[PDB]
């Protein structure tokens, strides 16, 4: 099978029986096959969260490029409430629909099927599927085959995970947005990349400051804002 | 057996059976039978005492707390009550005496003999009020009038008395050390730890930890 | 506490270090070789009963009261009169 | 190591340990409680 | 099965033999048989009272609101023992306490023996018909004809409304704590602007 | 047989090989009794486990404080520094909080190693499979080990127990190493270790001052 280093051997424990199976676990995290199942599924979510958390972040640099996504709390907008508290009933039904819906996919997960059936309509009922892959209404069209989308679903959830985290670090050691700072790369090449700006030798080393500051204050809340392990920075 | 007090540990085997036991007899004092039945018998006096006594300075606290009546507390009760008792310091401890005197050698002659007090002629005539329930420590009669040993929650109500008895215990040991140590009511403990309980506590009343046995208490401040 | 105090502290330790010298004397006299642990302590057992003598009054008064506490007469040597 | 702590278990060796410790308590005490006459605080 | 947590376990002395039976135990509180008895006992006494306050401090708070009621009325419930009335507040205590000593000797006593306290005292003519459940009467506690017709359905709507009724009630003692306020008031504060004053923001103003 | 800390030496009779990182060292013999070995198996583990965690903490700050990021003091100072930044939180509430924790942990640890799989049985709240424990000083579990690291493959698992071993004597003597280079300079150890950076020549234990008396 395709392996992440070609000429290499997958280990024992990832047959490729699940979607994008590269054979790519040094470390051993999915050896035991309960805990494989509980790693794929928080891939899934995590690859689905990333996904949207990075569409959204270019759409709205691209539609409001005077707003830093980092910094979009603070300017974000408030239609409920004439208070500056009103985040607190913002966060209160946030929390309850998040508890409803993640319990609903966590005892789907410990419990396969038992979370198919609509709890006010009794009609209602996604058919059987996959733990991880609920299908039925949240499925209206499927636009191929099931096997080739969930490779597609996994490889651009990856690819979105590895952007974000790219987006948080670039936020952090720039100040800026993911496509000004492409376009900053664009403009000078050699001189904006990581190894520019950042060398570490045995004499000394040279440390980019981050531009985001240490704390905000947000209606009298001091909400500290530390730069991520900037201490071990290059 | 309720439980087991160090988890692991080899519990002793005379205290499988017993109500609220957790085989807790590292220095095995109960070892032996007969000393085991007269400290289950002690450990239920100490524990019913310490429950009523802990009632009458809790409640009256509690409800002073919240405003509701303004009674002396209980480091100073026996002044106030003493002002204002027809009956002077010296016949009351001679009435004390006697009165207890009296109950705790019936007490005692129920222990040694179980059910000898409701016996004809125990007492003169009301020796029905004492016929017992043949167990240790549990006399029934008056003792019972509600009559709810002959529920299916006796058992129960057993461990429920002796848990409750042994935090009853440690709570008026607190009341006293508290007291001597800070110098103010328990409530009054209770608020100043709820107020600051990282500086408020025993390890600040300047009595618990010596200074002496303790050098380092005056070396590590700010 | 000139004298009084310092007596029950002093009766309760003596009767602490005597009680754990019984009873280490009691549990070596049941085994194979009673002798041996008179001189090659058995420093495990010996820290046990030692703790244990904190309630040394407890267990001596109901020796005591048991008749325990007390060789009989007739199984002490005694001397021709 | 049996043979070695049979020896540090021997009457001489134990009494060496136990009045070290006794000793020490008592020397540490009188340090940090000078001149103890009565039992008064 | 329905149960408050659809896929997960359900106790096994819940079997659907209790009104209302959910499974709802985490804290496994009723184990033994007897003290599962005395629960479902307390749960009844303790929802009917719950569902007889809600209706008591509702109909004063809308009272007090609208005007239709008097003075007496126009007093928050926490504040309704500040009133006068014709007795002080030692004799009705001690009356409403007699009243209940007799009542609950009689339920109790129907508790411990059930069918012991049928008959009238008084009219030896006047029983209770045979076969009734300790929390569940008959004759003169149901006038009328309600107990054909599911009594398996009507005991699921009384233990709902009774759990309903305790948080209610609950609800209102916590909330006359805190805000210091009649329920209406919360409700219509609550119905001001709800993203701001709820159980957040206003016990995080109130420190 | 295995590679041995003194080549041409045999092994320590006593030290067969099971256990991991042995190197036959027992030069003193006192693993000889296999109780006492297992005692000093946990006792090795602890002290390494400690020893690293410990490391770890006074090295990624002392790197963080020598590139100017943070003002994180240094190890040897950090008590004080606390104690007068914090003067609402007395040294000894902290120090008693930190005592009755430990005693609640160690005493769990210390009655598992008397009766193994002892605080299995649901006694602290209802914790079963977790506590059972898989060897002596390996707890394992889905608690202490939750990604399932030992539970995968035994290889893997002799594997990461020689890594641990190694890497928490390694940290033992770098411990020691912090001590010593605090009592001979004055100063941390990544201050030392740019020091030397800077110029290796001159920055040496023969220059510090402490470690050869001397005047040289
Ligand atoms: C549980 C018993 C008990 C305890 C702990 C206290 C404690 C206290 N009383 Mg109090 N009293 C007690 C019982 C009684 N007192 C009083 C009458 C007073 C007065 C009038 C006053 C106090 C005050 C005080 C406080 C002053 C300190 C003191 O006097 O130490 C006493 C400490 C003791 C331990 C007392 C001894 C109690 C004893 C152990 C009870 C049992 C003895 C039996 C003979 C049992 C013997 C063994 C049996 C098996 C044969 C202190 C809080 C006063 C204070 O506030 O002013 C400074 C105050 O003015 N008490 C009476 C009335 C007879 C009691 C009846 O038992
Ligand atoms: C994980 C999902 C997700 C989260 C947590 C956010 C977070 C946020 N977005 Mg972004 N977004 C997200 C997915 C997406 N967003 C966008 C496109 C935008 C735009 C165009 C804007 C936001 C804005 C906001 C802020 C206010 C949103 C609001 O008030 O809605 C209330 C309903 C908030 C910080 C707004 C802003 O304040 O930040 C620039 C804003 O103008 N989002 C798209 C493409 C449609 C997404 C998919
Ligand atoms: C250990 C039990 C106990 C002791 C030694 C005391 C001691 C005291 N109380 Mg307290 N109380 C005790 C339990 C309780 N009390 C109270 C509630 C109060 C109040 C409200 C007041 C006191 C007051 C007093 C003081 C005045 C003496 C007195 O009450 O008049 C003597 C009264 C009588 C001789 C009549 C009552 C006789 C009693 C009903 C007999 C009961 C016998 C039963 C068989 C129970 C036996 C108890 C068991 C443990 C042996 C005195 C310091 C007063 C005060 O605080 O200071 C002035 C006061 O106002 N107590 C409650 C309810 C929560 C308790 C449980
Ligand atoms: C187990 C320890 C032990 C106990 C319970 C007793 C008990 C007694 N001794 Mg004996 N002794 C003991 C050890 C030893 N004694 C003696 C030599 C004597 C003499 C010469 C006399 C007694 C007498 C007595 C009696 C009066 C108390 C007394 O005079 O103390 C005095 C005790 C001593 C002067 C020696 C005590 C040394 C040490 C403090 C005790 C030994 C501690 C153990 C090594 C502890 C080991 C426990 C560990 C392993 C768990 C009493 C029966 C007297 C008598 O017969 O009364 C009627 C008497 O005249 N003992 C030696 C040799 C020095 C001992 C070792
Ligand atoms: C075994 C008996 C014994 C006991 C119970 C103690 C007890 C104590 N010593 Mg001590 N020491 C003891 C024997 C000896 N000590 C010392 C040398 C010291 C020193 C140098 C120090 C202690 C300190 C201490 C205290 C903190 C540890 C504690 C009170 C320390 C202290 O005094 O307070 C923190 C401290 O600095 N001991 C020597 C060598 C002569 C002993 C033999
Ligand atoms: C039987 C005879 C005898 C008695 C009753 C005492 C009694 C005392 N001596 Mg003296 N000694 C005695 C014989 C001898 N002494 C001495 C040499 C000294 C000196 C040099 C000193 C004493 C001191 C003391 C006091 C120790 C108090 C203490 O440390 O509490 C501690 C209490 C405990 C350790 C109890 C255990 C508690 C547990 C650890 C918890 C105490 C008054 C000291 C004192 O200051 O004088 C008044 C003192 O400095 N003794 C020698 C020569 C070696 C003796 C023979
Ligand atoms: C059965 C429920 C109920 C109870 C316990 C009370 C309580 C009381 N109300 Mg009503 N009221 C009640 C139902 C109703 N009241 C009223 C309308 C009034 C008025 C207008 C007044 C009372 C007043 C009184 C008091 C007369 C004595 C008494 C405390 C009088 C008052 O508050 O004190 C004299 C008064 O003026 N009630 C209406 C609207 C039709 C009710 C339904
Ligand atoms: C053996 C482990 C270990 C020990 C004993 C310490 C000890 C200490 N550290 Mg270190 N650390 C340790 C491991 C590690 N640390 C760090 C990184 C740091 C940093 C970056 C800092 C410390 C600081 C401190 C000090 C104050 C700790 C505190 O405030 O707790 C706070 C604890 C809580 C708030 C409770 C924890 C939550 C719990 C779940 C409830 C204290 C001397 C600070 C300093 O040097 O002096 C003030 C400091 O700035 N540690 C890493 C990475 C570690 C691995
Ligand atoms: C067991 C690990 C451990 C070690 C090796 C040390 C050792 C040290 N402590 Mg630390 N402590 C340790 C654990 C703890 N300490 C402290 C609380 C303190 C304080 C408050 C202070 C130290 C200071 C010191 C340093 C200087 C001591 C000295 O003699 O200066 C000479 C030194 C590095 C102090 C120091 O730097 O002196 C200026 C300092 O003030 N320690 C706590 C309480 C939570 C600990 C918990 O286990
Ligand atoms: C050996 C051992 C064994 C085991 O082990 C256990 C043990 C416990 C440890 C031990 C035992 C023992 C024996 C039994 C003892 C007993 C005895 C005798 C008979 C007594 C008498 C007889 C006794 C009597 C006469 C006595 C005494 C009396 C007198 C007056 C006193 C006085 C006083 C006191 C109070 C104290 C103070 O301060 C002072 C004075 C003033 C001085």
């Amino acid at each position: 099978r395709a392996l992440w280093l070609p000429g290499g051997d997958a280990p024992a424990h990832l047959d490729g029986s699940l979607p994008g199976d590269f054979g790519f676990d040094p470390l051993g995290l999915g050896a035991d096959p309960e805990r494989l199942a509980w790693f794929a599924e928080s891939e899934r979510v995590h690859a689905r969260w990333a996904m949207l958390a990075v569409a959204g972040i270019a759409v709205q640099e691209v539609v409001r490029p005077d707003v830093f996504w980092y910094e979009a709390a603070l300017k974000s907008p408030m239609p409920f409430g004439n208070s500056p508290a009103a985040i607190l009933g913002l966060v209160a039904f946030e929390l309850f629909a998040m508890h409803f819906v993640e319990v609903r996919r966590a005892y789907d997960f410990k419990n396969p099927g038992s979370q198919d059936q609509d709890p006010i309509f009794s009609n209602n009922k996604l058919p059987k599927h996959e733990v991880g892959y609920p299908g039925g209404i949240f499925a209206p069209v499927i636009p191929g085959d099931l096997a080739e989308l969930k490779l597609k679903e996994i490889k651009n959830g990856r690819l979105a995970m590895l952007a974000f985290a790219g987006f948080v670090m670039q936020a952090q050691v720039t100040g800026k947005g993911p496509l000004a700072s492409l376009g900053d790369h664009l403009s000078n090449p050699i001189g904006t990349t990581i190894f520019s700006k950042a060398v570490v030798i045995p004499g000394q080393a040279i440390v980019p400051p981050c531009m985001i500051p240490s704390s905000v204050e947000y209606h009298g809340i001091t909400i500290p804002t530390p730069c991520f392990l900037s201490g071990l920075w290059p | 057996k309720a439980g087991n007090w160090l988890p692991g540990s080899k519990t002793p085997a005379y205290l499988e059976d017993l109500p609220g036991s957790y085989g807790f007899d590292p220095l095995k004092l109960g070892e032996d039978p007969a000393s085991l039945k007269w400290y289950v018998q002690s450990e239920l006096v100490h524990s019913r005492f310490a429950m009523a006594a802990v009632a009458g300075i809790l409640i009256p606290e509690v409800l002073k707390a919240f405003g509701a009546v303004n009674l002396p507390v209980w480091y100073e009760a026996g002044k106030y009550a003493q002002e204002s008792s027809p009956i002077p310091f010296n016949t009351l401890i001679a009435l004390e005496i006697f009165a207890f005197n009296f109950v705790e050698i019936k007490r005692w002659q129920d222990f040694k003999k179980p059910g000898s007090q409701g016996e004809e002629g125990s007492f003169v005539g009301l020796e029905g009020f004492f016929k017992g329930t043949g167990e240790n420590g549990y006399p029934g009669g008056v003792f019972d009038p509600l009559g709810l040993s002959k529920g299916p929650g006796y058992e129960a109500m057993k461990l429920r008395e002796i848990k409750n008895g042994r935090l009853a215990m440690l709570a008026f040991i607190g009341f006293a050390s508290q007291y001597l140590a800070t110098g103010k009511g328990p409530i009054e403990n209770l608020l100043d730890h709820l107020s600051n309980p990282l500086a408020n506590n025993f390890t600040t009343n300047g009595t618990s930890l010596p200074a002496q046995a303790h050098p380092l208490l005056s070396v590590l401040k700010p | 506490g000139e004298t009084l105090i310092p007596t029950v502290g002093f009766l309760y330790i003596a009767g602490w270090i005597g009680t754990a010298g019984r009873d280490y004397l009691i549990a070596s006299k049941g085994e194979a070789k009673p002798r041996e642990k008179e001189y090659i302590i058995d420093v495990p057992l010996a820290l046990k009963i030692s703790a244990q003598g904190a309630g040394w009054p407890f267990r001596v008064i109901r020796e005591l009261q048991k008749g325990t506490l007390l060789e009989k007469d007739s199984n002490i040597t005694v001397s021709p009169r | 190591m049996k043979n070695f702590t049979t020896y540090l278990s021997t009457a001489p060796v134990v009494a060496l340990i136990w009045f070290t410790f006794t000793a020490g308590l008592l020397i540490e005490i009188n340090r940090f409680f000078p001149d103890p006459l009565v039992f008064s605080f | 099965r329905a149960s408050w947590l659809p896929g997960s376990e359900i106790p096994s002395y819940l079997k659907g033999e209790l009104p209302g039976d959910f499974g709802f135990d985490p804290l496994r509180l009723g184990e033994d048989p007897a003290a599962l008895k005395w629960y479902q006992q307390a749960e009844l006494q303790n929802g009917r009272w719950a569902m007889l306050a809600a209706a008591g401090i509702l109909f004063v708070d809308l009272l007090g609101h609208l005007g239709a009621g008097g003075p007496a009325a126009a007093t928050p419930w926490f504040k309704a023992s500040d009133f006068t009335y014709f007795a002080p507040t030692s004799t009705l205590f001690i009356v409403e306490l007699l009243l209940f000593a007799w009542v609950e000797v009689r339920r109790y006593q129907d508790m411990v023996k059930p069918g012991s306290t049928n008959q009238d005292p008084i009219f030896s003519q006047y029983s209770l018909p045979s076969g009734n459940e300790p929390g569940y009467p008959g004759g003169i506690f149901d006038p009328l004809g309600y107990s054909k017709g599911n009594m398996a359905e009507l005991k699921l709507k009384e233990i709902k409304n009774a759990r309903l009724a305790m948080l209610a009630v609950l609800g209102f003692f916590v909330q006359a704590k805190t805000t210091g306020k009649t329920p209406l008031d919360s409700l219509s504060s609550h119905l001001a602007d709800p993203w701001s004053n709820n159980v957040f923001g206003i016990e995080h103003a109130r420190l | 047989d295995r590679q041995v800390w003194f080549p041409g030496n045999a092994p320590a009779p006593h030290l067969d090989g099971s256990l991991p990182g042995d190197f036959g060292f027992d030069p003193l013999s006192l693993g000889s009794d296999p109780q006492l070995l297992k005692w000093f198996q946990q006792a090795e583990l602890v002290h390494g486990r400690t020893a690293m965690t410990a490391v770890a903490g006074i090295l990624f700050p002392a790197v963080a404080t020598k590139a100017g990021v943070v003002n994180i003091p240094q190890w040897y100072d950090a008590g004080s520094v606390w104690v007068q930044n914090n003067p609402n939180f007395p040294f000894a509430a902290l120090l008693f909080i930190q005592i009755i924790l430990t005693g609640w942990v160690e005493t769990k640890r210390w009655l598992d190693f008397k009766n193994p799989g002892s605080q299995a049985d649901g006694s602290f709240l209802g914790v079963t499979d977790d506590f059972k424990g898989v060897a002596n000083g390996y707890p394992g579990g889905k608690l202490f080990d939750p990604f399932g690291l030992s539970r995968g493959s035994e290889g893997q698992l002799q594997k990461y127990q020689e890594n641990e071993i190694k890497n928490g004597r390694l940290a033992m003597v770098a411990f020691l190493g912090f001590i010593a280079q605090h009592a001979a300079t004055g100063k941390g150890p990544i201050d030392n270790l740019a020091d030397h950076l800077a110029n290796p020549t001159a920055v040496t234990f023969a220059t510090n001052g402490v470690s050869l008396p001397f005047v040289h």
